[PDB]
């Protein structure tokens, strides 16, 4: 019978959780439709959450970052939320002294995933606090810089296919590897994408009152 | 995969890549008298001497890799 | 020209160019004379090309000017050379259509049978009857779309991206690519 | 990789992506396209490709900081700190190209761990 | 001759001028008058070609190198050697003073953009910059939003409002188009046609 396993995880970094998985046995042809929609579904339908602006009301004296330095290195925070809609967040830190993405007072459903990320370098004893627009959005979708951060828990995905057990039915085994970006586990990015092409194809078996 | 690289390392050990092939020849020649097991399955006696000059360069490879 | 002629399209050549007068036939040696009848050549005639079809229908839409009223093939080959330009350029005012008219008036286009009003405002005031928004309305519409339409309509795939020129070519002007009908009848060639 | 001039603008007169796995991550999500110019943050700011071309312009800020821009790649240094970072102009294509190097010798050199 | 314990080596490509300097804290003024040229490493020294007026005080300015960079990319031998190499070719640099010859670490500090002497590494020379200024205000205006853009290999200077600045993608690309509007000038003129055709 169809049944799943984690055969192996990592967590080279941080921002760098590993994971593959097996699903075996597979019809004949069903393992690279699998793994094509599995892909797609990871790569682009699962909701991720990321800071989509960023306003500094005060180049910006005293701070050793140039501005677009600071919205760049901003992108580069990874945050895992539920919201529903945008939602603001804040930074706010007097100088000197690094802030960081621990100084961010978050919305109450995000968490950041990595706390050590630099945000911006304060040289000298002054005000910056920052308010962050944040947003949760799938992949494919869409004084107050956009930080186009792209919404893309899952840095990459793979899958391959291999026969198995030499019998005659040439039944086969699906290899699925995906790199998430810390904000979800594999597992988790697994399952989301399973769900949510579950979600897409349902539609197809909606009956409609008469 | 990897086991080609240890041989470029060995070549690149020794100072005559035909004296050294001669000495694998030598060497696995040796085992195959030396040891009588019969040692022909899964593993080869040459990726055998590769594995253990390999592991004389200190390196973490098993035997036939 | 000398202002503006940096962006958009000028002759090539300013104008007020000088011209001028050479050796009359008596003049010069028998090999450089031009001979007293035209004569026939397989080439005489200006080769049909796709560039020529599309340059013409570019003047005559406006969105482009020519020196003459034919494309010279000095004209063809900088279309040649610059083409996706203008196309992603007609794409673009196509999505900027879209976003105005709204689709149930962009695809009506390709529903000659959906002969009821489908601008935005129309759309609204039968939803406020109706109860179908937008989409069901679009739906229906759609649902009166033959077969040979919607192979149509799939030029406007967002995968395909047909030119929106490429869509709306009638016949006449298509026969310029080769060159009209054939000289030899292709019924010559034509077997159950 | 890009269009060049007259061949990519119909008249005379770019994302920014931090690293190179955003910038994937960008085409795959069909937000730039194969042969889009785009802006590579090149933090590794050595072995920078050149053409022996002096700058095509430079912008100097009253506050010092000044922005070297070239036909390939752009540079942001100050009179007072440093060269914060290296920009080049660049395609999906050139950087999978480099990358997919980088990676088949990084994958080879995996076994010598 | 001269010895260099009190001036600023400022190595270009082809040789290093010696600036006199006197003592500051930060190293950061030139002499103007105690000019010297020497071979990359030749110890020989010689008056460069001052070309124009030049001040005759003590006076702090920035610096900075208009180089290319260079890929060497030398032929390699057996032992490694390196498949690329990359190197800075400082070909002219600009010395550009500092407003009211106030300090790095002023409030106030602003470059002088009026006063930007260039020195070039082939001609062996001083110039002083004949910047053109577009900002409304002339001599008495915000010093702060100016913005300096140097041009055709850094014989041209303009002062422009900081809020123009062209992005650096608009700039590379009108490069391109006006390169590449000559060149297919250039191709399409051999054609018969051409004569009688439009830009289109």
């Amino acid at each position: 019978t169809l049944q799943w396993k984690c055969v192996e995880s990592r967590r080279d970094s941080k921002r760098l959780y590993y994971g593959r998985f097996i699903l075996s046995p597979l019809m004949k042809g069903q393992a690279d439709t699998i793994g094509i929609a599995m892909r797609r579904a990871l790569l682009g339908e699962i909701e991720g959450t990321c800071i989509t602006r960023a306003k500094s009301e005060n180049n910006i004296v005293g701070i050793q970052e140039s501005v677009h330095e600071i919205l760049m290195n901003l992108n580069e925070i990874v945050l895992k939320s539920n919201l529903y809609g945008t939602r603001n967040a804040l930074i706010c830190v007097q100088g000197p002294g690094y802030i960081t993405a621990r100084d961010i007072i978050l919305p109450p459903s995000v968490e950041i995933v990595d706390n050590t990320q630099h945000i911006a370098t304060l040289t000298e004893p002054i005000n910056l606090c920052i308010g962050l627009k944040i947003e949760r959005n799938r992949g494919y979708s869409l004084r107050s810089y956009p930080i186009d951060a792209v919404f893309m828990p899952v840095q990459n995905a793979n899958h391959s296919i291999h026969s198995y057990g030499n019998g005659n039915e040439k039944q086969e085994i699906l290899f699925i590897e995906i790199w998430t970006n810390g904000s979800l586990t594999p597992k988790e990015a697994l399952h989301e994408a399973s769900r949510n092409l579950i979600n897409l194809f349902i539609p197809f078996l909606h009956v409609e009152e008469e | 995969k990897v086991m080609t690289m240890d041989i470029e390392r060995l070549l690149l050990s020794e100072d005559n890549r035909f004296e050294f092939v001669n000495s694998v020849a030598a060497e696995a020649t040796e085992y195959v008298e030396k040891n009588r097991d019969e040692y022909g399955g899964t593993k080869k006696a040459i990726f055998h001497v590769l594995s253990n000059r390999v592991n004389d360069l200190g390196f973490d490879r098993p035997e036939a890799y | 020209d000398k202002k503006l002629g940096r962006p958009h399209p000028f002759i090539d050549p300013t104008k007020k160019k000088q011209i001028e007068t050479t050796l009359t036939s008596d003049e010069s040696w028998w090999n450089w004379r031009k001979p007293e009848k035209e004569q026939w050549s397989r080439w005489q005639r200006r080769r049909p090309d796709v560039e020529t079809v599309f340059l013409k229908a570019m003047a005559e839409t406006g969105q482009v000017k020519l020196y003459g009223k034919e494309p010279t093939l000095t004209e063809t080959s900088l279309y040649r050379a610059r083409r996706h330009l203008f196309k992603e350029e007609r794409l673009q005012a196509e999505r900027e259509r879209l976003a105005k008219e709204g689709p149930m008036a962009f695809y009506s286009e390709w529903v000659k049978a959906w002969k009821r009003d489908t601008s935005r405002e129309a759309v609204q005031k039968h939803f406020e009857e109706t109860g179908e928004d937008e989409n069901t309305q679009l739906i229906e519409m759609f649902s009166h779309q033959t077969d040979r339409e919607y192979r149509i309509m799939m030029g406007t795939d967002v995968r395909i991206k047909r030119d929106p020129l490429a869509m709306r070519m009638k016949e006449d002007q298509i026969k310029q690519i080769w060159g009209g009908d054939p000289v030899y009848p292709t019924i010559n060639y034509i077997q159950a | 990789g890009t269009r060049r001039g007259i061949c990519a603008n119909r008249y005379n007169p770019e994302p920014f992506f931090c690293n190179s796995y955003d910038a994937i991550g960008a085409y795959r999500q069909k937000r730039i396209n194969l042969d889009s110019p785009l802006w590579l943050r090149w933090q590794l700011d050595q072995r920078v490709i050149a053409s022996k071309e002096v700058p095509i312009e430079v912008h100097y800020e009253s506050f010092g900081n000044y922005h070297e821009i070239y036909a390939h790649y752009l540079i942001v240094r100050s009179v007072k700190k440093e060269t914060l970072y290296i920009y080049i102009r660049t395609t999906v294509g050139h950087i999978s190209f480099y990358r997919e190097i980088e990676e088949a010798i990084q994958g080879f050199s995996q076994a010598c761990s | 001759r001269i010895n260099e314990d009190e001036f600023h080596k400022i190595s270009l490509l082809d040789c290093d001028f010696f600036i006199r300097k006197p003592p500051d804290p930060d190293n950061d003024v030139y002499d103007f008058r105690e000019m010297y040229v020497t071979p990359p490493d030749t110890d020989i020294y010689s008056v460069p070609r001052v070309l124009a007026p030049m001040p005759q005080k003590y006076i702090r300015c920035a610096m900075s190198d208009y180089g290319c960079y260079d890929v060497t990319e030398p032929p390699i031998d057996a032992p490694r050697d390196p498949l690329y190499k990359s190197e800075r070719e400082i070909s002219k640099v600009f010395l550009t003073k500092h407003y009211r010859n106030r300090r790095l670490n002023d409030p106030e500090f602003v470059l002088d953009f009026e006063e930007i002497y260039v020195i070039d590494s082939k001609t062996k020379s001083i110039t002083r910059a004949r910047v053109l200024v577009t900002v409304p205000g002339g001599r008495k205006r915000d010093r702060k939003d100016d913005l300096l853009v140097i041009r055709d290999n850094g014989n041209s200077f303009k002062i422009i409002h900081v809020g123009e600045r062209d992005d650096p993608t608009t700039v590379i690309e009108r490069e391109e188009w006006t390169k590449t509007r000559e060149d297919m000038e250039k191709h399409l003129r051999k054609l018969r046609d051409f004569s009688v055709s439009n830009w289109f």
